[PDB]
């Protein structure tokens, strides 16, 4: 089948 | 058996990535010859297609946003491309841009508009482009190329929704 | 045939 | 079908 | 979304070539853990990381968190993983210091900027300071030992010194 969603976002960084 | 990441597909939108609300832009993802499957994605939403192109035959607030893309080997992802900001214009009344010279190389330019908007973005016309932005409707611009310029107004809150492009300044230094 | 499985998340973000 | 792409990068963090 | 804890066992200061695992901990059940060393942005997408052998360029600072549905935890607090005996171990005397102080020299042949002074027990005192002398106010007799480093690399620290066994009156 064909490929599946894109990934969600990563974390947010850090300070 | 390889030797690192597939290399990252380009990301253009022509003619341009400011798009006057109604007017046409093709969003085109480009790897090297040979590859697979193309993915183009919207960040921060759902959407997406398996197509290196992505034409838009009339802009729309909606489609305003950030784009990437990347391509598929077999089933090995590249790394993605660098982020295209697709700017929705014309949303709103062009704003006013005067300019007042300054005492010592500086220009000091005014994006004037009747609303309350805290963003602004200055451009100067011709490859390479020259742009500046600002929180503030005032910006001063050291050692000026002389040129044609123009402003956008903006809000932070849909910071992809500009208005319609200020009438042209032409700016000439001596 | 069905669509894939999400990809991973992506990278931390910066600072 | 294969997974999808890795997600984004995510926001920024604090300064 | 609470943060999760990261903990280097046994230890997060860590000889050359001695082992130390990382390990994230969140609430049970959740989808997904990031690990991340920050200086390099490297990073994976599980719980816990084996060092075998510590190196040089594993040291630094780390952080986690983890992912539920499609969901940021807050990141864990920042672990600071240092590699003891970079370099020759400092030698460490004591003279008295003024009422119940007690001054320490932690002396050593290269330029190092930084020392770090501990006594043994449960929990152990630290002790810091840029100059080779550190003083402990109120001092109680027990186990020292001291590290230096340099500000340039605070990661990668010196083998400890040989103990000091401390009896104050
Ligand atoms: C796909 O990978 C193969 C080898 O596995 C290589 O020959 C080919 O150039 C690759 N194509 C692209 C576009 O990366
Ligand atoms: C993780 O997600 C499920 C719902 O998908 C939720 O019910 C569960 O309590 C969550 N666990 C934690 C620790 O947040
Ligand atoms: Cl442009
Ligand atoms: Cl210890």
């Amino acid at each position: 089948g064909p490929p599946g969603p894109p990934g969600p976002p990563g974390p947010p960084g850090p300070p | 058996s390889q030797s690192g990441p597939l290399p990252k597909p380009s990301l253009q939108a022509l003619p341009s990535s400011l798009v006057p609300l109604e007017k046409p832009v093709t969003l085109r993802c480009q790897g090297p010859p040979g590859v697979d499957l193309y993915r183009l994605e919207k960040l921060s939403s759902s959407r997406y297609q398996d197509q290196a192109v992505l034409f838009i035959p009339a802009m729309k607030r909606s489609l305003a946003g950030r784009y990437r893309c990347s391509y598929q080997n077999g089933s090995l992802w590249s790394l993605p491309s660098d982020q295209l900001e697709l700017v929705a214009t014309g949303v709103f009344a062009k704003p006013s841009l005067s300019a007042q010279p300054g005492s010592g190389g500086d220009v000091t330019l005014q994006c004037q508009t009747r609303y309350g908007f805290d963003q602004f973005a200055l451009y100067k016309e011709g490859d390479p482009e020259r742009w500046y932005r600002a929180s503030f409707p005032i910006i001063t611009v050291t050692a000026a190329h002389s040129g044609t310029y123009r402003c956008y107004s903006f809000s932070s809150r849909d910071p992809y929704l500009w208005s319609a492009p200020s009438d042209p300044l032409e700016l000439v230094v001596t």
